[PDB]
């Protein structure tokens, strides 16, 4: 179960590895947010209790959860 | 003065491979 690198980028040398878990992705999204975000962050967690009212982090399991610069504005 | 800002926080303008 393998994330990409993160932030700016397509590539480097990857894996969230020994345990535990999930590619913990912060995404700003001001409200609304209509065409808004352009904010990654991520540096892995052990656990999924990020799920709350004014967050950002949601947990990021399964694969590469990783988007882009969201902005494919489209 | 200033130092300072900066953004954000954007994934804008990748990395690049090339």
């Amino acid at each position: 179960i393998v994330c990409h690198t993160t932030a700016t980028s397509p590539i480097s040398a990857v894996t969230c590895p020994p345990g535990e878990n999930l590619c913990y992705r912060k995404m700003w999204c001001d409200a609304f947010c209509s065409s808004r975000g352009k904010v990654v962050e991520l540096g892995c967690a052990a656990t999924c209790p990020s799920k709350k009212p004014y967050e950002e982090v949601t947990c990021c399991s399964t694969d590469k959860c990783n988007p882009h610069p969201k902005q494919r504005p489209g | 003065y200033r130092g300072w800002k900066h953004w954000v926080y954007y994934t804008c303008c990748p990395d690049t491979p090339y």
